């Protein structure tokens, strides 16, 4: 699940 | 089938979840018992020993079983040096919600249609001690008063992503 | 399954194909979400085919898969292979506009089974949420989405094409 | 019984995997939802790997539910590769339908094979009625037979030889070598 | 099941063109054996194939699938009776290449084919009896009498009956 | 455990209610439950074909085939079957309620009625469904199209709503 | 537990005393022995008064159903066969072999007439025999029986009435 | 064993013995079988002697609203008065039937407990709110409490002793001596 | 499946024992053999003159139990009438053949199977007993019994009368 | 051991046997038997033999309240084991008629203990002391030591329970 | 399911045993006892000097098995550092306290419980005495309090267990 | 069944044995174990046709078909098959240990041996199988044919010392 | 449920 | 089955 | 439970 | 099964 | 089993 | 859990 | 078991 | 079995 986690 | 396998040339065959663990992502997608807790704890410790600087992600989709197991994970998250980002995937209920809000401030997320249930599970004195402790740290993580948490923990309670954000359980909703 | 050393669904994943041939539960949801995230990280430009043959499942799991479909950059084509019902139908309609497909002898069921007693508002929140998304995906007015999700009728691929659920029927 | 393994060039396949490597799908059991998922996934995989080359489908099945069989059929029809079919031992019910649904001129049966097109050996009845009218129609078209002959044979346990299946139009050739 | 060095047993045999038929003949066994035969035939169309049999029998349509495959491929399929060849196991033993059908000294053979579409099973029995009468050299009436009853054949009795061609020693 | 009454004659409950021609349909409907209450209807018609039979309903319904067995055995027997909803009446329970003797269809104040039909050999299902909607309209007095819309939908009707719909004739107090 | 048990005195015995027996299951040797015993007992109670055999069976064994057939053909009471929901294989056979004018069925019941070296000859002889009886009881020609008993097809009450399997529909 | 037998020519099970003298047991969770039995018992007792009253001994955790309301409507309909005695536990719908007894005939034993929490912890949403409001309405009437305090105490997990219940208006007297 | 009959009450198969009818609708093992032997004895003790009817619909059993039944039938004074209803196979066929001459009945269409069941040197001897006894009761040569009993073979109410297995058919 | 079995013949002789754990079913049966024996003859006493490892507080308190309500004096006899609520009902027998056999045991410990909410733990506190304040009355012991001994799981022979006040007499 | 890390394809736990960490996360039966004793033996054989970490999240269980674990813990050359990470009841608590003096650890929210199984014959009691004997000699407390506490259900927090002596240091 | 790694790839405990040409027989003898043992005999005789083959045995027997398959495969192959009893060898197990090469039929100091053989005209064929066994072991034990017929109709004890008088084994190990 | 059912 | 058995 | 229920 | 499938 | 299969 | 265990 | 098996 | 047992 990035950006941003990661 | 259910759990696929990814392979990479080196030669290496991961299961999809192990592949996520390679990039420092831990899945919490089931009820929390002691086996789950021990595995999560081991994963956190291993990840914190690879690179203490880079952060970790805890994706949550759990109904949240046991207080002992969840506090084991909580203590492991506090102790390790890396920051534990948190993301609610579908359902963060009971102790899963607890671990959702236990993540690092600024790094707590939820998807638009996620749901959060902070109703906490199930000697009398030990029960009251555990309840008080959960409410304490929850109140510190949300900024809410101890009293409103005391009430919204003891009875059943649903929250959309917007409502969890309003409450102080998460810091942002993932967008784009 | 039919494996080497690595079964068929894994080779499919290697070709950016995800198969949903089962009821949607938390286990399936975690799997599909992880595969979508992984395909998106591996290549954010190429598209992803999600074939659906599901009788449905929970709202929670389905919305996890849906939210992941919306978050990632790759465009997710969806294909009804035999039956898309409840959250399977919802996930069918949630594919990239222009690349929602169904096969000639498919069937789509729109009805999403509903779900402390004043926590019932949750139901009231989820239902209209679903409807409002469906209304957008189909272009149908909300007033008819509310009427057709309430009943358990089934739509063939043809009578789901004009509805706005799928965009094309793939034939020979 | 367990299934052997082979080692080609340095990868280890199991037997039906080595068959899949040359674009052969083995449908050798009763057709249910899981078997349908398996066949459909193998078809989609081969079609993805090389959309122009030909796929083969070996059949030794007593059939199963019409819905799973129709999933398999629609997947055969829509994919870009054309699917040849072969009858190994027994192609009954949906197995027979899938045999006759093979590419014209490229439906085969072994000499001692048997074919039986008996289609069956509550919220869904209309859809089962919708799927039942399609099966008879496709069989009629694929075999050149009138619809009233098909309906008569898909309602009874009428076993057919490979030579009889050839005279009927279900297949195109008996393999002998 | 043991493993050598790395192939597991049986599979190691398959590397040298040896197929094992140690269980009853259902459709899974038939699909497996057919795939093995076709693979061996495609690797080297000339070199011989060996089929070792220790079966109590099984399905007629499955056994006939294996029979048709043996008849279609190019290589010769020798057969051996390791211990027991009954019903379709015996049929498949006699279906081996004439001259290359073997049996062990104390291996037995039962040609009895025990059991609905009356017309069909009558046809299947007639076909089995025709093929057996050809593979052994016995007249049709003898086969019809002996595949309809329960009977036991020693390796020698099966040699002189026409089922095998040589006892291994 | 099931209690018993005793008046020489040692009756079980239900048996004692059957003694005054009361059949109890309190379970879900399967082949055995159909077998069980069609036999009670036939027995009561053979013991007295003129006097009416009462049918208390507290069922979530079930199979359509079994419910139609019950309905058809309710139609041809000489006595008239009064149907009284005492708690729940869903699927075939609702249908069996509305199929009672016109005028002697009853319900209780807080009883509920749910007309949702589902919850090879397939040509027989939709023929049963068409017959179902036909006679549901001929028993309530309502248009067919509305009936078909409502039988595909989960709609709970209180005793008052089911009275205003035509499914029942009188509420009991 | 047993169903309406008076005190074990259940509903089906209460029915047996009113000369009405119930076939609501597959037909094997157990149900067969019981039904033939009931018919014999009911004909010893009164040789003249009518019995009503109710049928809700989805099929059964030829041996069992034929025992029942010979039994109700042996005793004196007219045996009225009545289809309730379904009558398949030997259920339909026993229904059609009732008493002419007394073979009944319900509006929404359905009737399946299909019936599912030495062994082959036996199956052949048996199928031939039941086809002969069906042709005699329905009035249809033997050829059409040999056709329609090879295929799985449901006949509604009116299809079974127009075929000759039953005589009347009740309402 | 558990359920003994009392003999007098006549052999009763103990509960049938109590039913002889117009005593109905509610010592289990209320499902639809329990409800049908209780309804039939009430109706039969009301046909034997419409004048003499009926007693309902309760020791139930209280299952189903539909079942409880069936018993409630039967109690209202019949002519005799339904006295109600809490034996050990009247929870959920069992408490509702407890207070539904005739005013002046609602009892509990010293160490009985009453949980009025009518719950389905997290289904057509409107039906659920309708049923909840109905329960609260009639409970308010049977106790005399305001609708608001019932609305609040009926939705949360609530424990009450015999004295607390008597104070609340659920019962009329505690059995003594 | 078995109903009760009130005349005290007893199950359906006890009305039959009251009128001297013994049921044999199940496979023959030790339990059914003991029960049937005991019924034979009780019947022969209530009235040693009146006939004893044995209704039989059995797929067989084993030699020991069926032979217990046979020895008991031969021992008692009352003549045991026997009647085939559905199927008499293996020891059931033998025990139908073992009925009293002139009182071996069968129903119009009901098969009869003589193929017999499967220190081991002793096995033959048991079979040899059977071939000896039924042979001296069918009236047929032994060899046409020995080979005709080693393999499964059809029959019928008419063929059994040519073989000497039964005496009459009922219509 | 039927003829109308043994325990029913015992009920005829005004004896009630408790040889199983105490649950709602046991409690309803025992209550019905006590009520029946009282309504038949309110003067003759009632034997209650106890061989129970315990049970729920609710069931046993139902039995206790039914003992207290009825006129007939209820003697209690520990036959082999009376633990948790078995022991409580033992001590609750009419004074003077509380018996125990020489090799029998009495465990006072009542496991603490419907509730889907943690603050409803006061209930436990209420049910514990309510039990103790009855035991302290039945035994003569001070409440301090009853609160100390119910807390631990130790077991008392028939003799070290006679001086405790649980039973009055040991039958030899 | 159990995740895996990576020529060297390590399973979790197996990767922790790589660095001399033993995981006692399960209850104790014969198999579990045998499971971690072989780990202790293997680590002592692979290196007798370096110390072993024993993470504990067990509710305890069989006394016979726990005693086997403890005895194998004493004689091996390396000194076993016990770290409570969640729960430590029955034999888990005992095994925790038995860890290396000074290197016994706990986590802030971990709990420790000492209520040993009450039950062949003279053997069991002997063990319990030998259990109560060393507990004292590991905590520094008198026997009477140890005994009285082991026959009672008393949960101790990380702080309370530090005052009790069960533990040496809390981690933060 | 532990696993063993060798400098790599691994195999269970019974495969290292096979690598040094040792075959185990610890279970009853049905078709499956017979098929596997026959295959092992063949593989060993194929990789090196002169080197010896050890057969370690501990079975309660099986049936004639499977055991005789193993037997005929033992007699077929060129590498002489050493045979050795370890725990108990009964019925077909005793027979196939007897079937061991002359001079190389070993047994551990105490390990019983049991020779009692297993329990419609097709049944006339039953005597024939036991008769075969009576023939072959009688000509392999070196003992009269009658001390082999009666003695095999009933269970009978033995020992590593008695198995040497009866011509069942050849040596003992200490 | 009389009067009047029955 | 009378007449005649019984 | 009498006097007084019943 | 080549030639010719495949 | 060679010579000669194979 | 290092430093310090390990 | 060497010497001598192998 | 009489005569003679009983």
């Amino acid at each position: 699940f990035s950006p941003x986690a990661p | 089938n259910l759990i696929p396998t990814v392979i990479e040339q080196t030669e290496r065959a991961y299961d999809i979840y192990s592949r996520l663990l390679k990039d420092r992502i831990i899945m919490l997608g089931s009820a929390i018992d002691d086996n789950v807790a021990n595995s999560i704890v081991s994963q956190l410790l291993f990840l914190a020993a690879e690179d203490p600087e880079k952060e970790i992600s805890l994706y949550i989709n759990s109904p949240g079983g046991s207080i002992t197991a969840g506090m084991a994970i909580y203590d492991t998250m506090q102790f390790i040096k890396p920051k534990v980002s948190t993301i609610c995937i579908g359902m963060a209920a009971s102790m899963g919600a607890f671990l959702l809000a236990a993540g690092e401030k600024g790094k707590r997320y939820a998807l638009p249609n996620s749901e959060v249930m902070i109703h906490q599970p199930l000697a009398a004195k030990r029960i009251l001690l555990l309840r008080d402790k959960l409410n304490k740290v929850l109140a510190e993580r949300t900024g809410q008063p101890l009293e409103v948490i005391e009430r919204d923990t003891d009875r059943d309670n649903f929250k959309s992503a917007e409502e969890a954000l309003e409450y102080g359980l998460i810091d942002k909703i993932l967008t784009h």
